[PDB]
This record gives C-alpha cells, structure tokens and sequence, in this order.
C-alpha cells in the first residue's frame, strides 16, 4: 500500500512513501518477534522480573 | 465573362461564409480546450489524493 504523490505534471512524475509505528514497534525481524521485540514497546517487562 | 465574375464574387462570398462557420466551431472547440484544461488539473489532483 505505497503512497504515491504525483509531482510533476507527466505520466510518472511521482514518487512512493512509506510509515509504520505502533504500539509493537519495537526491534523487527520481519515480524516483530514472539515474547521478545513487541512487549519491549508494548508490554514492559517492569512489572517484578527485574527483580 | 460575366457569368464567371459575378459566379467568381458569390463563390468568395461564400468562401467567407464558410470562413465564419470555422469562427464559430473553432470558438467551441476554444472552449472545450479549456475544459480539458481544468480536467487535466482535476487529474493530476487526483494524482496526488490517490495519497
């Protein structure tokens, strides 16, 4: 789902852009991963288990 | 002769004549080049808000 803005006055005179960031946006694989790389962002491990 | 001069004057008569129908489908087809014109806008707009 590219985002093509026309820019010049011609057939192809564009370009494309892209964005992602959410809640899981933390380190990504191609997925983001399992119990690693999505809670970091989403659900911090700061509940005891650093104790 | 005669019939060759004044047939000659009508003729350019109507020569002119066909000359002003030009004018008027040429003043109609000026704007419809205009029209085109906006639509073209209208397109390249529409380009970009593809986004």
């Amino acid at each position: 789902k590219n985002l093509v803005f026309q820019i010049g006055a011609n057939a192809t005179q564009q370009i494309s852009v892209n964005i992602e960031d959410m809640g899981a946006d933390a380190l990504g694989i191609k997925e983001a991963d399992g119990s690693i790389a999505a809670l970091h962002s989403v659900n911090d491990l700061d509940v005891t288990k650093f104790a | 002769m005669r019939g060759q001069i004044r047939g000659l004057e009508m003729a350019s008569k109507n020569s002119q004549d066909g000359i002003s129908l030009i004018q008027t489908a040429e003043g109609a087809l000026t704007e419809t080049r205009a029209i085109l014109q906006r639509v073209r806008e209208l397109v390249v707009q529409a380009g970009n808000t593809g986004t």
